[PDB]
RNA sequence: UGCGAAAGCAGUUGAAGACAAGUGGCUUGUCGUUCGUUAAAAUGGCCU
C-alpha cells in the first residue's frame, strides 16, 4: 500500500472512490498500532517478569 | 485486546509464583514468541501510517481548498431542451 | 510526554483530466 | 587494417569480417583471407535505420557479429537487442527483433538457414 | 494578526526564530495553514529548523516541530532538488539526530509496560 | 485586454472508422507521375472522400450518403481516354456506380445475387467482380462508357460467404471464400471452361474458431497469390500446379488487408492488431530461388487496420494504411525500415462543419443529420434538431441574425426561423420550395432575408437567376470532371466571389449579376474571402501561397511578402482550411489550419508526398497549442473561439522498461 | 408524457399490419431513394463486427 | 569512495581532446578519447 499510494497520488487527488479506502485503511493502522503497542507492553512485563 | 486483558491479568495477580518458578521461558517460550512476532514490525508500519497520513492530509487540504461546486453544477445538459425539438419533424408532421 | 514526543517523531522521521470548457488568454 | 573494435571469423574459416571506424561513421568490412573472392566495405549508417538514427546510443552499439559459411549473409547484433540481418550483395537489411537485453552470442549454422544465438537473459 | 507579523518578519529579514515564536503566540493548526498558504520562496526556515531540532530532539514543545512537519508533508514537493549545497549534510545529520527515536521506541514501551505493571499491581496490593 | 480565448471542446463530432480506399491510377514505377492522381478513401457511415496526394495532401470532394449506408469496397476504373469512375458497395446489393461530376450516385446496379462483400476491377478495366454472400461471384461487364452496367455472368456456386477477390489478367479470378479455402475460378472468352473453377486451396484450420480467409492478392512476376486470413497465417501459394510455395504465422490476430508494389519486391500486411510488416524477395538470390523472407516490421497504430494501399511512380512512392481509428497514416513504400512516416489529423476539414455568428454569441454545430445550437456568456446548451427527411447532411449556415437557419442536402433543402425565447429556442420550418427542389451545395447568405445558392448544375441562384461564365475543359478535366466544377463562394453585401477546383477564381456581381472572372491561380484554390477594405479578395491555393487581389488586381505586399513568406508558412505540412477578418482593423486578417492559427497583417514585409510533375492542368502571429482543431472564428469583440476536439482495442502491451 | 412521443413516432414511421387477413406494406417516394442507393445490410455487417470483435482476441 | 554494526560516520564533484547538431565564427549534446580524484526509452520478454 506504500508503494501504491506512492505511484497513484493524482489519482487520489481526483478520484472520490478509494478514499475512503485509505480512510479506513488509516483507522487500521490505528488499530493495528495499538494492539501491538499492548502486545509490546505484555513483552515488557514478561521481561520483568523473568 | 479482549484476551489481551486476560493474558495481563494472570501476570497482575499472580507474578511472584511464576517467578520463583526456576524455568520460566522454556515453558512461556511460545507466548513471548507470539507476542514478539506481534511486535517487531512497529517501524515500518509507522512508515506506512506516516506516508498514508501524508498522502490522505494532502488530499483532504486540497479538496476541501477546491470543494466550492457542491451545491448545484452539471448544467447546459438538459432533456427538456431536447424535448420535441430533438424530434422537430415529427411535430412538422404531426 | 516521552512516548509522545518519540512516536511524534518517529512520525517526523518516516516522514523524511480536461475540462470541456476554460477561458483563456493570448498575446499580440 | 589500422582500428578494429569488433571481428569476426566465418565458422569455417574461409572468412572474416571486422569494423574500421573510420571518419564518415564507424565502418564495416568484410575481407576474404585465403582468395579475393570477396571483400567489401561500407559505413554502417546505411545497416541503421531512421529509428536509430536520433535515438539512444545503445541502439547505434554494436554489440556483436556473424557471418554466414557463404559470404551473403552478415548478421550484427545491437546493445539493445534487436538483429539486424544484413545481405552482403546489395546492403538491404533484416529486423530479428526478440532479445530484450544486449546480444552476445550469435553465429549462422553451416549453410545459413539458422541463427543460433543467446544473450544475457539465459536462453 | 500574529501570522500575518510572522509572515512579515520572515519576508522582511532573518527573524524566523521570532517567527517560530509568532507562529507560538497564535497556537493554531489553523495559523501553522495560512503560513503556508502563504506563497514565497519559503526557503532556509528548514535550516533554522534543522539546527533546532538537532540541537534539542527532545523538547517537550510540540508545536514547532508540529509547524514544521506540516510544512514537510504540505510542501513536500517543491523543495526536493531546489537546494544543494549545505542542505544534504543538513538533512544527513537531521535524520542522525532522529534515529534516536525508533531505535528506542520499544524499550521505551517496555519502561512503559513495567511502570503500568507496577503502578496497577501496587493498586490492587490495597489492604482491604 | 488581450484577446480572450474559449477552449470549447462541447461538439462529439468524429468521422467513422474507415474501411476501404484505393488508387485512382496504375504504379508504373519508370514513368513521371500523372497529374490526375486521386485517393479514395471510405469509411463506415458512407461518406466517400477523396484526396490529392501532391501538395501535401489536399482533400477536395466529398460524397456523403447519410444514415445507415456503409461502404465495405470500391474500386477505379481508368480507361485510357474517358472519365475516372468509381465503383463502390453499399451494405446490401448494389454495386453503386458513382458520378466524379457533382457527388450523385449515377448509376445503382442492383446486382442478381446475394449480398454484395468485395468488388475488384479487371484488367484493362472491362469486367469488374463481386463476390455475393449465397456462394456466388458475379462478372459485371462495363463498357460503353459510364451509366452502363450489364450482368455477363455468375460463375459456379459454392455454399461459402464469397469474401475478398482478385484478378490475374483478363483471365483468372482468384477468390478467397469464408470456409478457409481460397478458389481460382477462370473466366475467359473462347475457351471451353469458362464459369467453371480450377482449384480449391485449402489454407491451414484452427479447431476452436472458424478460419476465414479475409484477403487475397495476385504477384505477378513471381506467379504467386498471397493470401490473408484470420490465424494471420500469411501463405504464399503457386498459381501454376496450385499449392503452397511458403508460408508464414507471422501475424498474431486477423489479417485483413495486404497489397505490394508494380514489381512485386514487397508484400506490405496488416490485421486487427495493427502490426503492419512487409515480407521482401529484393535480393538477387532471393529472386533466383523466389523465396520471401519476413523482412521487417513495424507497429504504427492505435486500435486497427482495415484497409491498406501502395502507389509507386519515379518521383511518389508510398503506402497508405487506414483503420479502426479514425486516421490516416503515410509511409515511404521501398524505404519502409527507412521511411519517415506520417500520420494524418482525423479531421482536416476542408468541407468545415460548424458554424458560429456573433449576434447571442452563438454556435452551430451540424452533426449528421442533425444539428446542434448554443451560445456563450459559462454557456447553455440550448436546442437540438433532428431531421429524418434530411439524410445526408452538407453546409448549414446561419443568418447575420439570430433568425434564418438553410440546412443543405444535395436532394432536399430547408430553412427555418428561429425565436429565442430564453433557454430554449424555438424554431419554425418555412416552406421555401423553389429551395427545397434545387440542389445546394453552398449557402452563404448575401442579406439578412435573400441568399444565394450554388448548384449541383453548375448553376447560381438567389432565394428570398445569376449568370456565370464557361470554362474550358482541360484533358485533365476531361480525365476527371469535378475539376472544372465551382467549390467556394463568399458574399458580403451585393458582391460575390467563385472559385471552382481547376485554379480559376471569379468574382460576381449582384446589382448586375455577372462574372468578371479573375483567374490567377494554377494548382488547387484552397481558401477564398473578399475583403471590403481595399476592395481585395484573399486566396491561399493548396501551396500555401497567399494572394490577394482588386476588382473593378495587385497589390505589392501580394507581390513581395507571398515569395518572401514567414518560415513556418514555409515549412507548413497542414494546409489552412479558414479565413475571416479581424473586429477592429478590416484589413488585418486573422485566419487558420486544422493545426495551426496565423494572424496575419497587410503590410509588414519581411525580407511523403508526391512531387515530380506539374499542377492539375496536364505584425505577425502563429500559435499551435490548439492542434485538434476542428473551427476557430470569433464569437465577439475582444474574445476569439477555437472549436477543439477530445474523446477496446488490441492489447499490444508496452515493456514496462 | 414519458413514452407517448416515442409510440407516435413508431406508429407513424412504420410500414402498415395486417389488416383483416392479409398485409399493406407501403411504398416510399422515388425521390428519396436516388442519391444513396442501398439500405446497409445490418443483419450480415454486425456479423463482420461481431467477428472483429471476437472475444478470442482482445 | 573509506571505515564500521545489520545504523551511521568522514569526504568527491575536475582538466584536456575528438565528433555531431543548431545559430566564417559562436551556443548545446555524445564519447568502444587521454590524465587526475580512495570517489529507462527499437512492440522485444524463457520450447516440446
Amino acid at each position: 500500500v506504500a508503494v501504491v499510494l506512492e505511484l497513484y497520488g493524482n489519482t487520489l487527488e481526483s478520484s472520490p472512490v478509494l478514499q475512503e479506502l485509505m480512510i479506513d485503511l488509516k483507522t487500521k493502522v490505528r488499530h493495528e498500532i495499538h494492539k501491538s503497542k499492548e502486545a509490546q507492553r505484555i513483552e515488557g512485563m514478561l521481561q520483568l517478569l523473568t | 485486546g479482549p484476551l489481551n486483558v486476560w493474558v495481563k491479568w494472570c501476570l497482575i495477580i499472580h507474578g511472584g509464583y511464576l517467578v520463583s518458578i526456576p524455568n520460566l521461558m522454556s515453558t512461556l517460550s511460545s507466548l513471548h514468541s507470539t507476542l514478539k512476532r506481534r511486535s517487531d514490525l512497529l517501524p515500518r508500519l509507522l512508515a506506512l501510517d506516516a506516508r498514508l497520513d501524508c498522502t490522505i492530509n494532502k488530499f483532504k487540504t486540497l479538496n476541501y481548498e477546491a470543494g466550492d461546486i457542491h451545491s448545484s453544477e452539471p448544467v447546459v445538459e438538459e432533456d427538456e431542451d431536447d424535448v420535441e425539438y430533438n424530434e422537430e419533424l415529427d411535430d412538422a408532421g404531426l | 510526554k516521552q512516548v509522545e514526543i518519540a512516536e511524534r517523531n518517529t512520525e517526523l522521521w518516516n516522514l523524511i483530466a480536461l475540462p470541456t470548457y476554460t477561458m483563456e488568454y493570448l498575446d499580440i | 587494417w589500422h582500428n578494429v573494435i569488433l571481428s569476426n571469423i566465418s565458422s569455417n574459416g574461409k572468412l572474416l569480417a571486422h569494423m574500421c571506424k573510420d571518419v564518415e561513421h564507424k565502418s564495416i568490412s568484410v575481407v576474404s583471407l585465403f582468395d579475393d573472392s570477396v571483400n567489401l566495405s561500407f559505413p554502417l549508417g546505411s545497416i541503421l535505420s531512421s529509428q536509430t538514427q536520433s535515438l539512444s546510443y545503445n541502439t547505434r552499439y554494436v554489440s556483436s557479429m556473424a557471418i554466414d559459411n557463404m559470404g551473403q549473409q552478415l548478421a550484427v547484433g545491437f546493445a539493445s537487442g534487436v538483429i539486424s540481418i544484413v545481405s552482403l550483395a546489395d546492403l538491404q537489411i533484416r529486423l530479428l527483433k526478440w532479445h530484450i537485453d544486449s546480444v552476445l552470442s550469435l553465429s549462422f549454422s553451416h549453410d545459413g538457414s539458422y541463427l543460433l544465438s543467446g544473450g544475457w537473459e539465459k536462453v | 494578526n500574529i501570522l500575518s507579523s510572522h509572515l512579515e518578519a520572515n519576508s522582511t529579514e532573518i527573524l524566523d526564530d521570532l517567527m517560530s515564536g509568532s507562529w507560538t503566540e497564535p497556537e493554531i493548526k489553523k495559523f501553522i495553514l495560512t503560513k503556508i498558504n502563504t506563497v514565497d520562496h519559503l526557503s532556509k526556515i528548514f535550516l533554522t529548523i534543522s539546527k533546532s531540532i538537532t540541537q534539542n530532539p527532545w523538547n517537550e514543545e510540540n508545536l514547532l516541530p508540529l509547524w514544521l512537519k506540516w510544512l514537510l508533508t504540505l510542501k513536500s514537493g517543491e523543495l526536493n532538488s531546489i537546494k544543494d549545497k549545505h542542505t544534504k549534510k543538513n538533512c544527513k545529520h537531521l535524520k542522525s539526530a532522529l534515529r534516536s527515536s525508533e531505535e528506542i521506541l520499544p524499550v521505551l514501551l517496555g519502561i512503559q509496560g513495567r511502570l503500568e505493571m507496577l503502578r496497577r499491581q501496587a493498586k490492587l496490593r490495597e489492604d482491604l | 485586454e488581450r484577446m480572450i480565448v474559449h477552449r470549447c471542446r462541447f461538439v462529439d463530432f468524429t468521422p467513422a472508422t474507415i474501411t476501404s480506399l484505393a488508387f485512382s491510377h496504375k504504379s508504373n514505377i519508370n514513368k513521371l507521375t500523372p497529374s490526375d492522381l486521386r485517393l479514395a478513401i471510405g469509411r463506415s457511415n458512407g461518406n466517400i472522400e477523396i484526396w490529392n496526394p501532391r501538395n501535401n495532401w489536399f482533400q477536395e470532394m466529398v460524397i456523403e450518403g447519410g444514415k445507415d449506408r456503409s461502404i465495405e469496397g470500391l474500386c477505379w476504373s481508368n480507361v485510357n481516354g474517358e472519365s475516372l469512375r468509381l465503383f463502390s458497395i453499399g451494405g446490401s446489393t448494389v454495386v453503386t456506380e458513382w458520378d466524379l461530376a457533382t457527388g450523385l450516385p449515377l448509376r445503382n446496379y442492383d446486382c442478381n445475387s446475394g449480398v454484395i462483400w468485395s468488388i475488384s476491377i479487371n484488367d484493362s478495366q472491362d469486367k469488374l467482380s463481386v463476390g455475393c454472400d449465397n456462394g456466388t461471384v458475379v462478372l459485371i461487364d462495363i463498357s460503353g462508357g459510364p451509366g452502363v452496367l450489364e450482368h455477363d455472368t455468375i460463375l459456379m456456386r459454392q455454399e461459402a460467404r464469397v469474401l475478398t477477390l482478385a484478378w490475374k489478367k483478363d483471365d483468372f479470378v482468384i477468390g478467397g471464400c469464408s470456409d478457409g479455402r481460397i478458389r481460382i475460378w477462370s473466366a475467359q472468352k473462347n475457351d471451353e471452361n469458362m464459369g467453371r473453377l480450377l482449384h480449391t486451396m485449402k489454407v491451414d484450420k484452427a479447431k476452436k474458431e472458424s478460419t476465414l480467409v479475409w484477403s487475397v492478392i495476385y504477384l505477378p512476376r513471381t506467379d504467386q497469390i498471397a493470401s490473408g486470413d484470420s490465424t494471420g497465417s500469411i501463405k504464399f501459394w503457386d498459381f501454376q500446379f496450385a499449392t503452397l510455395n511458403q508460408s508464414f504465422k507471422a501475424h498474431d490476430a486477423d489479417v485483413l488487408c495486404l497489397t505490394t508494389d508494380t514489381d512485386n519486391n514487397y508484400v506490405f500486411s496488416a490485421g486487427v492488431d495493427r502490426k503492419i510488416f512487409q515480407f521482401s524477395q529484393n535480393t538477387n538470390k532471393s529472386q533466383k530461388n523466389n523465396r520471401w523472407v519476413n523482412s521487417s516490421n513495424r507497429l504504427l497504430h492505435g486500435n486497427d487496420i482495415r484497409a491498406i494501399c501502395a502507389y509507386q511512380s519515379k518521383g511518389a512512392d508510398f503506402l497508405v494504411s487506414g483503420g479502426v481509428e479514425k486516421t490516416l497514416v503515410i509511409n515511404s513504400l521501398t524505404s519502409f525500415s527507412n521511411g519517415n512516416y506520417r500520420k494524418m489529423p482525423t479531421v482536416e476539414p476542408y468541407s468545415k462543419n460548424v458554424l458560429v455568428n456573433k449576434e447571442q454569441r452563438l454556435v452551430v454545430s451540424w452533426s449528421e443529420s442533425t444539428v446542434k445550437i448554443w451560445t456563450m456568456g459559462n454557456y447553455k446548451l440550448v436546442c437540438k434538431l433532428t431531421l429524418k427527411d434530411d439524410q445526408n447532411i452538407s453546409t448549414c449556415s446561419l443568418s447575420p441574425d439570430g433568425q434564418v437557419l438553410v440546412v443543405g442536402r444535395p436532394s432536399t433543402t430547408k430553412v427555418f426561423h428561429l425565436q429565442p425565447v430564453g433557454n430554449k429556442l424555438k424554431v419554425t420550418k418555412l416552406d421555401n420550395d423553389l429551395l427545397l427542389r434545387t440542389s445546394t451545395k453552398l449557402v452563404k447568405f448575401i442579406d439578412n432575408s435573400k441568399i444565394v445558392i450554388c448548384s449541383c448544375e453548375d448553376d447560381v441562384f438567389i432565394v428570398d437567376e445569376v449568370e456565370l461564365l464557361e470554362v474550358t475543359s482541360t484533358k485533365s478535366s476531361i480525365k476527371v470532371p469535378y475539376i472544372n466544377r465551382i467549390n467556394h463562394l463568399e458574399v458580403d453585401q451585393n458582391i460575390a466571389v467563385i472559385s471552382r477546383g481547376c485554379g480559376v477564381v471569379d468574382i460576381l456581381d449582384l446589382k448586375a449579376r455577372i462574372s468578371k472572372p479573375l483567374a490567377r491561380l494554377n494548382n488547387f484554390i484552397t481558401a477564398v474571402h473578399i475583403n471590403t477594405s481595399r476592395k481585395s479578395v484573399v486566396v491561399i491555393t493548396a501551396d500555401n501561397k497567399i494572394y490577394e487581389f482588386n476588382m473593378n488586381v495587385l497589390t505589392q505586399w501580394s507581390k513581395n511578402n507571398t515569395d518572401n513568406l514567414p518560415k513556418e508558412w514555409k515549412t507548413l505540412k497542414e494546409n489552412c482550411v479558414g479565413i475571416f477578418s479581424d473586429i477592429e482593423n478590416s484589413s488585418r486578417l486573422w485566419f487558420w489550419g486544422a493545426t495551426w492559427i496565423s494572424r496575419i497583417d497587410f503590410d509588414v514585409d519581411f525580407p511523403t508526398i508526391t512531387d515530380e510533375s506539374n499542377f492539375m492542368n496536364d505584425h505577425f502571429f502563429f500559435t499551435d497549442k490548439y492542434k485538434p482543431l476542428l473551427f476557430v472564428d470569433l464569437i465577439s469583440s475582444n474574445e476569439l473561439a477555437i472549436i477543439e476536439r477530445n474523446p477496446k482495442a488490441f492489447i499490444q502491451p508496452k515493456l514496462v522498461f | 408524457i414519458k413514452t407517448k412521443k416515442r409510440k407516435t413516432l413508431k406508429n407513424l414511421r412504420k410500414d402498415s399490419v395486417k389488416r383483416g387477413k392479409f398485409r399493406v406494406q407501403l411504398l416510399s417516394t422515388t425521390q428519396d431513394s436516388k442519391t444513396l442507393p442501398p439500405k446497409k445490410e445490418s443483419s450480415i455487417i454486425r456479423s463482420k463486427d461481431r467477428w472483429l470483435n471476437r472475444k478470442a482476441l482482445n
